[PDB]
Parts: structure tokens; C-alpha cells; sequence
């Protein structure tokens, strides 16, 4: 019953430097 | 209908179907559904709308 994940297709949010 | 060495006659029965348009659309795109990947409690999952 815990809250699960959210998706929104935003590439910029998932950038890794 | 008639056949002589110098003269003939023929008849043809033609049926036509004409579509009448309600609307016409010119600038069109096909859809393609790529979805997203999700990793959850060890399992990789592909998700689509
Ligand atoms: C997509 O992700 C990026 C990164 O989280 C969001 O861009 C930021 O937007 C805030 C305002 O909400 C600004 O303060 C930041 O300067 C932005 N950072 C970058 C790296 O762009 C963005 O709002 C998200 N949503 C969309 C639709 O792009």
C-alpha cells in the first residue's frame, strides 16, 4: 500500500553529469 | 445487337458508385507509441498508454 513512482517523459530531469 | 459483314451494333451496361465526401483531411501524421521503461522490485517493465 505505499505510494509508487511518477513518470513525465522529461529528459532534462534525468541528466547525469 | 446486330451483326452484318459491313455493320455491327453493341450495348453495354455500366453501373457506377460515387462516394460523396463529408470532409477531406490533407495534412496528416501517423502515431507511434514508444512508452517508457520502469524498474520495480527487481523487474524491468515497459509501460504504454
Ligand atoms: C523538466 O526538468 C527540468 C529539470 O528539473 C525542469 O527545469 C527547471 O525548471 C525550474 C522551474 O520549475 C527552473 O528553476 C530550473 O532552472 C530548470 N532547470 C533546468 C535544468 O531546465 C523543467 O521545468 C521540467 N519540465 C519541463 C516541462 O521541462
Amino acid at each position: 500500500q505505499v505510494l509508487g513512482p511518477v513518470i513525465d517523459w522529461n529528459v532534462t530531469q534525468r541528466a547525469v553529469y | 445487337t446486330h451483326s452484318s459483314p459491313t455493320a455491327t451494333a453493341w450495348e453495354i451496361g455500366l453501373y457506377y458508385e460515387l462516394v460523396i465526401p463529408k470532409h477531406i483531411y490533407l495534412n496528416n501524421w501517423n502515431v507511434v507509441n514508444i512508452g517508457h521503461l520502469v524498474k520495480s522490485a527487481g523487474q524491468l517493465t515497459h509501460v504504454t498508454i
